[PDB]
């Protein structure tokens, strides 16, 4: 449930 | 106005985008990566413009802060008459396929079974099973759940593609595009027709659209729907015309998504390209059919009926609703 995966 | 990059995911989209921007006179033209992940990066990077995702990839999207644009919309359930364009989207049933001659199997013994998903990473291959497996077993080792699987996007050397069998030659084994025999929703239901799997993980339609000769594919000709059942929840087993009693969850349907700074443009350019090539299109079948792919589900799912306006100009977490985004966000603490 956080950042971007890139 | 300016021209629509639409991002194929593999060789066989890319064939089918290419035509698609020959026909619309490069109103739309394509660019092509092996995987939707590396799609959404080519988007994020505005290398592309769009492309049509699954629910756990808009997820991923979503999170990169792409946005929805228009659903796919196939044929209502009950009667409307409101256009297609304008009708709210209903979602799809995700379901768990097995063979009725496969008598002992239920949700209560999938472990050590031999299982085929759409994708890692995908709603009704992946996360709606994988989710609910890892809640009902109280472990994140969902990697030893089943004996074998095809799960193309998993690591090849792992038992989670140890069912995948690669394109014409066997190479690109379990890669998650459409070159994989088994991917996505009906190469995985193939796995399940050719007993590589005991069970697939498929939504409601791909079982009707694969049988009962409604595909001609030459893997798929002569299925029988009868030879099917669903698996409840509840551990009973179902003929599949139950989906509605039977199924694992209701799976937001796939979408259109864009960087929010080209959402607008992306949206008008897509009503318009339906207007010439979607269902009952000004050009379609005559020239080009955008919803056709000879059941491959290449760039949109075959039964789309129209790209659906969406209400509320939803974020993503809006448009997976938030139970969803709750369930995948469970999942990923696993990973
Ligand atoms: C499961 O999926 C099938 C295939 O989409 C649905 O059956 C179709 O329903 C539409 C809308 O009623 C019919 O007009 C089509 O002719 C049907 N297709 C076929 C091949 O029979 C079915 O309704 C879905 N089941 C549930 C519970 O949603
Ligand atoms: C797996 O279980 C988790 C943990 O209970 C579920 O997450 C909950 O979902 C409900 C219903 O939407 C929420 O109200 C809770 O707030 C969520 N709990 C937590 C701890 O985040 C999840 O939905 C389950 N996965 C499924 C059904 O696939
Ligand atoms: C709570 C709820 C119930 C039904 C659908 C949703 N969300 C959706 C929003 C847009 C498109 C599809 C869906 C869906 O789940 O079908 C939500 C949040
Ligand atoms: C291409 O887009 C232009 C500009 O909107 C429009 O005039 C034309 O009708 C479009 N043609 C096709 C074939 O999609
Ligand atoms: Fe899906
Ligand atoms: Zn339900
Ligand atoms: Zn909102």
């Amino acid at each position: 449930l956080e950042a971007c995966a890139f | 106005y300016t021209r629509v990059v639409w991002c194929a995911v593999g060789p066989e989209e890319q064939k089918k985008c290419q035509q698609w921007s020959q026909q619309s006179g490069q109103n739309v033209t394509c660019a092509t990566a092996s995987t939707t992940d590396d799609c959404i990066v080519l988007v994020l990077k505005g290398e592309a413009d769009a492309l049509n995702l699954d629910g756990g990839y808009i997820y991923t999207a979503g999170k990169c802060g792409l946005v929805p644009v228009l659903a796919e919309n196939r044929k209502s359930s009950k009667h409307s008459s409101l256009d297609c364009v304008l009708r709210p989207t209903e979602g799809y049933l995700a379901v768990a396929v097995v063979k009725k001659a496969n008598e002992g199997l239920t949700w209560n013994s999938l472990k050590d079974k031999k299982s085929c998903h759409t994708a890692v990473d995908r709603t009704a291959g992946w996360n709606i099973p994988m989710g609910l497996i890892v809640n009902q077993t109280g472990s994140c080792a969902f990697d030893e759940f089943f004996s074998q699987s095809c799960a193309p996007g998993a690591d090849p050397k792992s038992r989670l593609c140890a069912l995948c069998a690669g394109d014409d030659q066997g190479l690109d084994k379990c890669v998650p595009n459409s070159k994989e025999k088994y991917y996505g929703y009906t190469g995985a239901f193939r796995c399940l027709a050719e007993d590589v799997g005991d069970v697939a993980f498929v939504k409601n339609d791909t079982v009707w659209e694969n049988t009962n000769g409604e595909s001609t594919a030459d893997w798929a000709k002569n299925l029988k729907r009868e030879d099917f059942r669903l698996l409840c929840l509840d551990g009973t087993r179902k003929p599949v015309t139950e989906a509605q009693s039977c199924h694992l969850a209701v799976a937001p349907n796939h979408a259109v998504v864009s960087r929010s700074d080209r959402a607008a443009h992306v949206e008008q350019v897509l009503l318009h390209q339906q207007a010439l090539f979607g269902k009952n299109g000004k050009n379609c079948p005559d020239k080009f059919c955008l919803f056709k792919s000879e059941t491959k589900n290449l760039l949109f799912n075959d039964n789309t009926e129209c790209l659906a306006k969406l209400g509320g100009r939803p974020t993503y977490e809006e448009y997976l609703g938030t139970e969803y985004v709750t369930a995948i966000a469970n999942l990923k603490k696993c990973s």
